[PDB]
């Protein structure tokens, strides 16, 4: 309680830098775990078309996937224009 | 001395034929295992001698970037 206060307050008169390095380090790997925007990172990760949407043949049982790009089925990015 | 310490000519007669028996088994078994072993490492087509090859659900089967695999 009071011990680690003392040896803080000596650290930071006698090595600042290896106190800053320490608690910068500390956050960055705390933090991330604590984000809502990570999960935000990896949907516009994911949202990159790199390659080519190749079609699927029509069975006549696909009722969620799209017969035109304009069309209400399928994946929005009406989230990350407003982000 | 033989009602005492020994038994009769059949005891040894019928154990040396069990004996026998078990042994004369053995041998063809041994013979007919060394000839299995050399006819299954011969074609590959038994149990034994079964070498590992690729794992065929380790293959990617979905659209590549390229019509053409
Ligand atoms: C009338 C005067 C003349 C008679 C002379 C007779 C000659 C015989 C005397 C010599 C002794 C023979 C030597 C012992 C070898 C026999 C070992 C073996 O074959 O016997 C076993 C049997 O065991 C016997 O008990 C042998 C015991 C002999 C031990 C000898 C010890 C003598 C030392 C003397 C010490 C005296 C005191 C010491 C003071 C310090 C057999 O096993 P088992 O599979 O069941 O029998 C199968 C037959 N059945 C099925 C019919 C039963
Ligand atoms: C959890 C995240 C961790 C990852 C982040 C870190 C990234 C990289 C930072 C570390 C790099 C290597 C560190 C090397 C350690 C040095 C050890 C050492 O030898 O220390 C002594 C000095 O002793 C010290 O170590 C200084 C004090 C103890 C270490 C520093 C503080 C430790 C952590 C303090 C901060 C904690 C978090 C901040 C809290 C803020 C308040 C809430 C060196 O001095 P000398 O050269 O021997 O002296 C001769 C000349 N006079």
């Amino acid at each position: 309680a009071g011990r680690i206060a003392s040896f803080l307050k000596n650290a930071w008169a006698k090595e600042p830098v290896l106190v800053a390095s320490f608690a910068i380090g500390g956050l960055a790997i705390i933090l991330p775990s604590l984000s809502p925007y990570t999960n935000y990172a990896i949907r516009i990760n994911r949202a990159t078309p790199y390659n080519y949407p190749v079609p699927l043949r029509d069975d006549g049982n696909m009722p969620d996937v799209p017969s035109h790009p304009q069309d209400p089925q399928g994946p929005s990015l009406e989230w990350l224009k407003n982000l | 001395i033989a009602r005492t310490f020994y038994d009769g000519p059949e005891k040894n007669y019928e154990k040396t034929m069990a004996i026998l028996q078990i042994e004369a088994e053995k041998a063809e078994l041994r013979l007919k295992e060394l000839e299995v072993r050399r006819l299954m490492r011969a074609r590959g087509d038994g149990p034994w001698y079964q070498y590992p090859t690729i794992d065929k659900a380790l293959i990617d089967h979905s659209p590549k970037t390229t019509p053409d695999n």
